[PDB]
Parts: structure tokens; C-alpha cells; sequence
RNA sequence: UUUGAUGGUAGUAUCUAGGACUACCAUGGUUGCAACGGGUAACGGGGAAUCAGGGUUCGAUUCCGGAGAGGGAGCCUGAGAAACGGCUACCACAUCUAAGGAAGGCAGCAGGCGCGUAAAUUACCCACUCCCAGCUCGGGGAGGUAGUGACGAAAAAUAACAAUACAGGACUCAUAUCCGAGGCCCUGUAAUUGGAAUGAGUACACUUUAAAUCCUUUAACAAGGACCAAUUGGAGGGCAAGUCUGGUGCCAGCAGCCGCGGUAAUUCCAGCUCCAAUAGCGUAUAUUAAAGUUGUUGCGGUUAAAACGUUCGUAGUUGAACU
């Protein structure tokens, strides 16, 4: 497989403690990458503890056989779920919470216009 | 004035509906424009035809 | 001929072609709203009726035959007209009181050729594309 | 929004439409390459008149003027980076003798015929657009990719394609799979 | 210009100038260089369509500006509103009512009726761009994102390489507007047959994204035409294209115009073919070019349309040389 990740554009950034980097990803026989793989091979990079690997973008170049994609690295473990827009740790699979389901929620605050305080219609009938 | 209207439709109930039955899906855009190449230079009898058509009968 | 070949007459020359353009039978025919008081169609391309009657307009000689036109009533005025129905066969596929589309005739808005004073042309008669039926593509309702 | 199609349109139809003595100017052009129809005849015929009548419109002033030279190198090393004219005729006359049918043998689908790999100028539209072509590390999928000069070095098979073997036909593979059945 | 019109003057009023409003004087102010009035199928501008130039037509429409939320008027709070996803009333429409009464404005996003030639889903999420709040975190049908989508732009399936079958000219050569051999630097028609390719589909997984789908990337499947089967128009001229065959007989009809048709039709209706553009193309209305038929560039006025019957004459337009 080996994947043959090179990467280029690096620079590191204290400022939120990551290290900006874009990945030449090659393609050369079966298919597109898996984003798994590459974690803990770009943990073969520099060895960064390949669940704080987070190389979440890639597009396969036309005709098969390359991938140019993201991936900013960073440094420890929580500094991950620090700033993280957190929609890039549903992909790293951790969070799955509150069905709402952005229709009902938004008639959930206008059902409960017409009540003074104490609510007291919530709790009869549902 | 006016006698009337009823006529129409005469050619209608007077052909003896004879068809086409067949004639082969031909050669398409990409491929037409190459059938059609050649039949301008398959033979090219390269002659003053003497006031002739290029594709009547004779 | 004429105009005034001075260095300050830009007044007296767009007078003039303002004045003058007054009698361009082209101009004037779009200048004057008449495309709404005049033309039965609505200013516009096509419009919708539903015809009252299957006439034969008499063709002007040298030619000579009974035309076999309809004359209309568009709902968007209630104005009464009378359309030439195209391809023989059309008028056993009409089957009066049917809701018809109709459309102009080719030479902006005035008459053509042996047909004298229609203008129309119809299009569509009760949904279903009367150029398509007449070749039997389509089949118009029973209904 | 924005203007999203930002048109620069090409595809003139052309003025009189019937006439033969322009019709069959054209026809043969097909032939000698074997195009689809006739609008990617006068494509490039759009595309010459516009490098025309800038090359036109710069020869109604003077040089030294810095009008003139400044649009006009940026013309003449766009053609010759494609490589339709070439570096003896440097200068804006010899650009209004280009007619077409030197810009439709610099297309990538007469390149493969130019190389004794296409066997067929109709055979190359198929090859081409089988995904069985390379231009100097790229798959391309298109006839009227138009090609640039150094960029005329490097096109090859890719051996991504099933030749010479890569899931080989897979005809090949359907070869010894019509004899169980 | 009574009932502010133009100015002076003092005031009031407003955040402030000001006939903005009041009181008193003055009689001004605009006008053929088009005022005033009317029409407008008029929101203005950036810009759009079309030409060699000069131009004509359009601009409801994503950007700036104005304007308004059924029709008018009024107004509260607020730094900011004459706010209507605020209130108050009248007018018009509608709503509930146990008859006392109570509330309503989709020219926000979707959706329904209606009018119509004429215009899509009662979908998904704030990851984007930014905005707002007490404000790293909430909210935002602003916004992004799928579904409809031939308005419009772009790249391009509908075959390709060979064999013999039958066949053409041409190449060598018997020969020369006759004629054989290698038929051939040829091409067609072959449900002859046998081969090489392949994306169209399809399907594991992948990438994709807020979560997706589609494309791209894709392990397995997938072409022999009988099918994965391209149609829209025309074949008198203008206008590239059968003096084809049956039908009808100034009929039916065709035709933008010219013209066709009256028991031989190059124009109808069909068969057999052919030609144009081609995932397109035909028709209708408008508009630009064509138009040297609106003429500044650039027309015409003896007879084709056109020098006022005549001369004065103001506005206007044009005006000798000289430093």
C-alpha cells in the first residue's frame, strides 16, 4: 500500500499549538485512501500519536493516482479538543448528542411562548 | 355564402398507407461526419459535368 | 441636403431625429400603445381561447380554396378572432368548444399571404400540441 | 450570482448558412481530423479572430509606445508556449497570417495520430477518451486538449491503462471467461 | 401668487439652515436654450443585448442608492423607526364566538388559490461567509446545502481497429474515350464470422460533506447490434440538397415572400432517397444588425415621397482680413 504521503506548505503555529501541513497523498493501485491508514503512518512522519493525527480533507486528482489534502497536527491530546471545530471530531468518532431535529427545536421555543414562568404545560401531555 | 366544410381530410382516406419497415441505425455525429467525408472524395470523377447535379439520379 | 453644419447646432439635430423619427412606420408602430389596445394578443407571443365556431375563409384568387380557419374568443380581453389551423386532417381533431393555444402567423402581426385578414395561427388544442397529433404522436382525450 | 456563467462564448454560428463554397471549406477539416462537428470547427475560428483584432487593434499605434509592446509579447509567448507559430516569426504581422488549420493539428487528439500510436485520426478519439492516453504525468480525457510546446515531450501511455496488462482487457479477462459458459 | 408663490424682516418650530411655519412689508419668481401641464406598458445608476466605426434596444433581476409592507393617517419607547414579523383608528376584506366579545395582515422562507402565454421542495443544517447578544460556546429558512430545472454557458455517448465475401478508381503492365494480370496508396455493403478495446450503467469499499448525495477515485459485473437502436426541419427559387415511385385532381392542402395544385404534381399527401445543424433544432412575439430604409460619421427633395405662393423678420444657427 505504503500511500506515499509527502507533504508540503509546512509551518507550525504556537498560536493554537498545531502545525499546519498540506499532504501529497498517492494513488497507485486499488483506490482512493482511507483517512485511518494515514493516521498512524503520518504518525510514521513524525510520531505524534496517531489519534491526534486529525488529516481530515483530501480530493483525488483526475485520471487516479494522487490526492492533495490537509492535515493540521496538534501537539497534545486536549489541545485537539481545545479549538477544533467540533464537527471534525464527529468524523474521529466520539460525539453523537442531541437529536433536535432543528425543526422541532425551533418549534419548541415558540410552543413554550404562551406559558408565564413556571411552564406548566410541559409536563401534562407531551 | 358559404357551402361547406366537410371535405377535409380527403387525402387522408385516399393513400394506401404504404411503410418503412427497417433502415438501419447509421452512423452517428463522431462517425457521420467521416462517412460523409469520404463521399466527397471516394472516386471524384474530376470532370466539367456539363451543367449536372451532385446527388440527383442522373 | 439640408442640415446645419455649425459647431453649436446639437440642439436643432436631436430635435430633428426626435421630430422626424415620427414617420418611421417601424418606430412609431411600437411608440404609440397600440400593442395592447389594438392587438388582440396581449402584447405578447402566444395567448389561450376557446373557439365558438369552424368557418371556411374564401382564399383570395388566383388561388382558390375554402381555408377551413376558427374563429376564436381569448379570455385575456374576451376579444373574438379568427386562427388558421395548419396540416389537413385538424379540424376532424378539433371537436368544438376545446381550450386552444394559439400563436401569431410569421410577419409582425399583419396578414400573409392567401388568407385575407387572418392572423393567428393555433398551436396547442386541449393540452395536447396539435403539431404532435398530427402526426399522431400524441392523442387527444376522449374525456 | 455573480454572474455565474461568465460566458465568452464560443460557438458562432455563421453568418450565411447554406452557401457551399464555405460549406465544404470546412468538411475536409473534419477529415484531416476526424472532429465531431462543426462547432468545434468555428471555435477556433472564434478563437483566431480575437487574437486578430488584438493584434489588429495593437498595429494602429506606434512603436515605441508602450501601449503596443506590453499586450503584444504577452500575445506572441502564449502562442509559441503552445507552439502554433514558432520563434522565427516574432512580431504581430506574421500572427495575422495564422489561419486555422495549423491551431487544429495542436490539439492533443492529432498529437497522438503525429506518433505512430493512434493507427486511426478516428481511432484517437476512442483511445482518448477510453482513459488510455498520458500527457507528462496526466490522465486526460478530452480531444481538444490543446497542447503546449515543451509539453510535447512527454505524452506516453499511462500504465494506469489496461495496457500494457493493468486488468488487461478487461476483454482479456472476458477472453477466458466466455469458455465456462 | 386668495389658501407661500419670489424676496426682505422679526419670530416661532426643529437636532439645525430655510416660507419650514407665523406676522408685517416688497412684488417678485419660472418661460421657445421648452417653463407649466399630460403620458409613461418609468424605481435611478453600475451595467446588459447587438455592430467596422458611429449607434439602437433593454435594465423587475443577486451590487450601491431610493421606496414600500391590504389601502391611508397617527404614534409610543428608543442614540436610531412616522417601524407595520410595534401600537392606535378609519376604509376594504376576511376570522372565532356560548352573541357578551377577541384577534388578523406571506411585496420574509416554503406552500395553496387566483390571474395568466409565463416561473420549482409545505426538504437539511449554522461547518462556510459574516451579523447580533451579558457575548471563545447561544441564535440567525441571513447563509450554506440536497430535491425540481433543455433560462443560459462549458467540456462531450451514440463506435474503433483489422480480415475474407462482393466491389471502385489508382498504382505496375498487356494496352490507350476498346482490353488482361499484381484487382488496388481504394472504399463501401455485408443479422458473412472471428477478434481488440472500453464508459454508459452497475456494485463492495473509499474519498465527499455539518450529516449526506453527485462527480472524481473505485474490488467484483457489464456490446455484436435485433441492440446501449438521435432526432429536429427542409429537397422550385431565394437556400445546400431526387426532373424518384404510387395517391389525389384550382380538390385536399402547401408556401415568411415569389409562387404551387385544374386525373405526367421537380412545391401537396405518402413510400425510396438526399441535404443542413446536431443533443439538438423548429415555431411565435420583441429587439439589434442587415438599414447608404432615420443618415453626426452618411440619405433624398426638376420628373420616383419632398423647396413654404411671395418677401420681411425676432429667437436661433453662422459669420472677411488684420496683432
Amino acid at each position: 500500500t505504503t500511500a506515499t504521503i509527502r507533504t508540503r506548505k509546512f509551518m507550525t503555529n504556537r498560536l493554537l499549538a498545531r502545525k499546519q501541513m498540506v499532504c501529497d497523498v498517492l494513488h497507485p493501485g486499488l483506490s482512493s485512501v482511507n483517512k485511518t491508514e494515514i493516521r498512524e503512518k503520518l504518525a510514521a512522519m513524525y510520531k505524534v500519536t496517531p489519534d491526534v493525527v486529525f488529516a481530515f480533507g483530501f480530493r483525488t486528482n483526475f485520471g487516479g493516482g494522487r490526492s492533495t489534502g490537509f492535515a493540521l497536527i496538534y501537539d497534545t491530546l486536549d489541545f485537539a479538543k481545545k479549538f477544533e471545530p467540533k464537527y471534525r471530531l464527529a468524523r474521529h468518532g466520539l460525539f453523537e448528542q442531541k437529536k433536535q431535529t432543528r425543526k422541532q427545536r425551533k418549534e419548541r421555543r415558540n410552543r413554550m411562548k404562551k406559558v408565564r414562568g413556571t411552564a406548566k404545560a410541559k409536563i401534562g401531555t407531551g | 355564402v358559404h357551402g361547406s366544410l366537410a371535405r377535409a381530410g380527403k387525402v387522408k382516406g385516399q393513400t394506401p398507407k404504404v411503410e418503412k419497415q427497417e433502415k438501419k441505425k447509421k452512423k452517428t455525429g463522431r462517425a457521420k461526419r467521416r462517412i460523409q467525408y469520404n463521399r466527397r472524395f471516394v472516386n471524384f470523377v474530376q470532370g466539367f459535368g456539363r451543367r449536372r447535379g451532385p446527388n440527383a439520379n442522373s | 441636403m439640408g442640415k446645419p453644419r455649425g459647431l453649436r447646432t446639437a440642439r436643432k439635430h436631436v430635435n430633428h431625429r426626435r421630430d422626424q423619427r415620427w414617420a418611421d412606420k417601424d418606430y412609431k408602430k411600437a411608440h404609440l400603445g397600440t400593442r395592447w389596445k389594438a392587438n388582440p394578443f396581449g402584447g405578447a407571443s402566444h395567448a389561450k381561447g376557446i373557439v365558438l365556431e369552424k368557418v371556411g375563409v374564401e382564399a383570395k384568387q388566383p388561388n382558390s380554396a375554402i381555408r377551413k380557419c376558427v374563429r376564436v374568443q381569448l379570455i385575456k380581453n374576451g376579444k373574438k378572432i379568427t386562427a388558421f389551423v395548419p396540416r389537413d386532417g385538424s379540424l376532424n381533431y378539433i371537436e368544438e368548444n376545446d381550450e386552444v393555444l394559439v400563436a401569431g402567423f410569421g410577419r409582425k402581426g399583419h396578414a400573409v399571404g392567401d388568407i385575407p385578414g387572418v392572423r393567428f395561427k393555433v398551436v396547442k388544442v386541449a393540452n395536447v400540441s396539435l403539431l404532435a397529433l398530427y402526426k399522431e404522436k400524441k392523442e387527444r382525450p376522449r374525456s | 450570482g455573480r454572474i455565474p456563467s461568465v460566458f465568452s462564448k464560443t460557438y458562432v454560428t455563421p453568418r450565411r448558412p447554406y452557401e457551399k463554397a464555405r460549406l465544404d471549406q470546412e468538411l475536409k477539416i473534419i477529415g484531416e481530423y476526424g472532429l465531431r462537428n462543426k462547432r468545434e470547427v468555428w471555435r477556433v475560428k472564434y478563437a483566431l479572430a480575437k487574437i486578430r483584432k488584438a493584434a489588429r487593434e495593437l498595429l494602429t499605434l506606434d512603436e515605441k509606445d508602450e501601449k503596443r509592446l506590453f499586450q503584444g509579447n504577452a500575445l506572441l509567448r502564449r502562442l509559441v508556449r503552445i507552439g502554433v507559430l514558432d520563434e522565427s516569426r516574432m512580431k504581430l504581422d506574421y500572427v495575422l497570417g495564422l489561419k486555422i488549420e495549423d491551431f487544429l493539428e495542436r490539439r492533443l487528439q492529432t498529437q497522438v495520430f503525429k506518433l505512430g500510436l493512434a493507427k486511426s485520426i478516428h481511432h484517437a478519439r476512442v483511445l482518448i477518451r477510453q482513459r488510455h492516453i498520458r500527457v507528462r504525468k496526466q490522465v486526460v480525457n478530452i480531444p481538444s486538449f490543446v497542447v503546449r510546446l515543451d509539453s510535447q515531450k512527454h505524452i506516453d501511455f499511462s500504465l494506469k491503462s489496461p495496457f500494457g496488462g493493468g486488468r488487461p482487457g478487461r476483454v482479456k479477462r472476458k477472453n477466458l471467461k466466455k469458455n465456462q459458459g
